């Protein structure tokens, strides 16, 4: 799978080259050898529609907004480029319900990043924290991303300190502050 | 028996070097006529182009076309109109195989590499294997 992050910034000249890649897979090397990559998947991303997604016209992107985005795309890339795209997809605005689901997922990832069993949550507050985080991360302007900041700033930074202070051995708990904080299990042990 | 200027030598040279036009083929129906029909069968519309190519190709028959000029076309038009599909179909007819067309990746060009990747370079430069797209093909495929 090829991934071209922020294709809108790529100079049109390279996109011109991508035209070969995107049709018949005949991207060739500098030395004249043909690659033949028709078996691959090519994904490119961009922010061209931001000015219209920011119209806030629904969660599922509504009509008109989608069309204005298409407009931005057409005004940015040459038609020959766009014509070689199998599908142009516009992502949806991450609604509160999406945020709740996202929070569940992100918290799981945090556990997956825990290489050792001294970094482990029971978490608790599966409704309270979930709600807190969901409300605070519900911002169209950053998509799902501020959730990463919420978790770090409200949960992990504090955890780091609790670890340094030996206030945790394993099986951590998050507590509600009128904000969030962590339980002291052992205490400077 | 003997060596016939046409039926023996012209045809012999063609067997050796390629060059269908010197095979002095018995049929311009199963070489030109069918060309227009089949190119038209697969490429819808652009009949004008099909005929332009077929006729340019027609002139090469028996070597009538200018000894120093390749049949040559420039295809302009709406993308999605078969600007390269026709070319493949022409190869599809000429070599009875669309994949025999030599594609030149012009999409990637800079005056500092643009010629060299086609024709390669001179001695003293990293890598000789000259001819990426043109020299290395044209040396072996005279009527590609
Ligand atoms: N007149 C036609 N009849 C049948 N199929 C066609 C016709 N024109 C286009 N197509 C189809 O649509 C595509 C046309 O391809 P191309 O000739 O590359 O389009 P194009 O205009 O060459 O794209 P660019 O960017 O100008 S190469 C092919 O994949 C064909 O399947």
């Amino acid at each position: 799978v090829l991934l071209f992050d922020e294709v809108e910034k790529a100079h049109p000249d390279v996109l011109t080259v991508m035209l070969q890649m995107l049709d018949d897979g005949r991207i060739t090397s500098g030395q004249g050898k043909t690659i033949d990559c028709s078996n691959c998947i090519v994904i490119m991303t961009s922010n061209l529609g931001a000015e219209f997604i920011n119209s806030q016209q629904g969660s599922k992107i509504q009509e008109s907004t989608k069309n204005l985005v298409m407009g931005a795309v057409r005004q940015h890339f040459r038609p020959e480029f766009l014509n070689r795209i199998s599908s142009i997809v516009i992502f949806n605005k991450l609604s509160r319900k999406a945020i709740h689901k996202i929070v569940d997922i992100r918290l799981k990832e945090i556990e997956e990043r825990f290489e050792q069993n001294d970094k482990h949550y029971k978490l608790n507050l599966t409704q309270e924290a979930k709600d807190f985080l969901a409300k605070y991360g519900y911002s169209d302007d950053m998509g799902a991303r501020p959730l990463n900041r919420l978790i770090q700033n409200e949960i992990l930074n504090k955890l780091a300190l609790r670890i340094l202070k030996n206030e945790i051995k394993d099986k951590e708990t998050v507590n509600v502050v009128l904000e969030e904080c962590l339980e002291v299990l052992p205490n400077h042990e | 028996q003997n060596v016939v200027d046409s039926d023996t030598i012209s045809e012999t040279a063609a067997r050796l070097t390629g060059i269908p036009v010197k095979k002095l083929s018995e049929s311009e129906n199963e070489k030109l006529i069918h060309m227009e029909r089949d190119l038209s069968s697969e490429v819808v519309g652009q009949m004008d182009a099909i005929k332009a190519v077929s006729n340019a190709v027609r002139l090469s028959r028996s070597g009538l076309a200018n000894p120093r000029q390749p049949a040559s076309f420039l295809f302009l038009g709406l993308s999605g109109s078969g600007k390269t599909e026709l070319a493949k179909k022409v190869a599809g007819f000429l070599f009875n195989d669309e994949d025999m067309m030599i594609r030149v990746d012009c999409s990637e060009l800079s005056e500092k590499y643009a010629v060299s990747k086609l024709l390669g370079t001179t001695a003293g430069y990293v890598g000789y294997d000259e001819g990426g797209f043109l020299t290395n093909q044209l040396q072996y495929k005279p009527y590609s």
